[PDB]
């Protein structure tokens, strides 16, 4: 997954 | 990455708006309406899943439905960044099915969320949904929620009005 | 009398509504204080409801009703009023039913059950059997407390009432 | 049922  | 955002800006654009007929009252996932009782999403069907990491940390993303199993009554479901290791066997607790279908605010308003429900919402540029409060839902088809989201780095805890497409809304099941 | 009988009602059925106890890792479920009712959820006969009926001289109110039954061959309800003097049973269709909670939230274990500062719901408006729109003025803090809410109220010069205190029975979304 | 006045 991409995160803030 | 830059592929990957495109492909997921794509996916908020051609989710399709729920028609139905004048009459009638709009279906479990157009919008904010919630799935049906015992729902199980289906294989390739988009959902936030819940990942806990080796760590304990906790963090909802947005996932695709591979497989559910009467056996255990767990889902599959492959992380949307398809990067790496991206399966991850999950409880039904830790699947929210995406909606299927935008509320049109033109003629279904009851079905979408409202100014100040909590929500999680998918924060911009990333592939992970974060607690938030509705700042506005929107008043035409194509448009999207702003929200504020939840944000320690504001002194008064909140980000200015960020837009969030109806496919990545929905019902915030997660604690503080 | 009447008066009495009704406003004891009222207090038999807020104070009774069960408080949600999860464990750790338990989401508060569909009906649990702000949680919605499932899609496609049908509420069963005893259930209280908010039900929204028209009189014979025409105006609409948000009634505080019981579920007598429900029929799947035409999708209506049969709610009763709780009050006696409503001699009349109505038909209704799914969209004029709002069920009430069926637990209480606990504000200490489970806050995100709870409606958040000014968002819009139906509230049973004090000395009344019935709904009306309102904005959360403060959540509970225990699960002994009613919520405070701002009842739209044209009387006012800025079109709301003080703050008055509803139970978790008797808040519900307003869509 | 019992109505706002």
């Amino acid at each position: 997954a991409r995160t803030k | 990455r830059g592929v990957l955002m495109t492909l997921l800006q794509q996916s908020a654009m051609t989710l399709p708006l729920w028609i139905g007929k004048p009459g009638d009252k709009p279906p479990p996932l157009c919008g904010a309406i919630p799935a049906s009782g015992d729902y199980v999403a289906r294989p390739g069907d988009k959902v936030a899943a819940r990942v806990k990491a080796v760590d304990g940390d906790e963090q909802w993303i947005l996932a695709e439905v591979v497989s559910y199993s009467h056996a255990t009554n767990k889902y599959e479901v492959d992380d949307i960044d398809e990067e790496g290791k991206e399966r991850h066997t999950l409880s039904r607790r830790r699947v929210i099915p995406l909606p299927q279908w935008k509320a049109n605010p033109e003629t279904d308003p009851e079905a979408l969320f409202q100014k100040e429900q909590l929500v999680l919402a998918l924060y911009p540029q990333t592939t992970c949904f974060y607690r938030a409060l509705i700042h506005a839902p929107p008043q035409r088809p194509q448009d999207d929620y702003s929200v504020l989201f939840e944000d320690t780095s504001y002194a008064d805890g909140y980000s200015p009005p960020l837009n969030v497409a109806q496919r990545y809304v929905v019902a915030c099941k997660e604690p503080k």
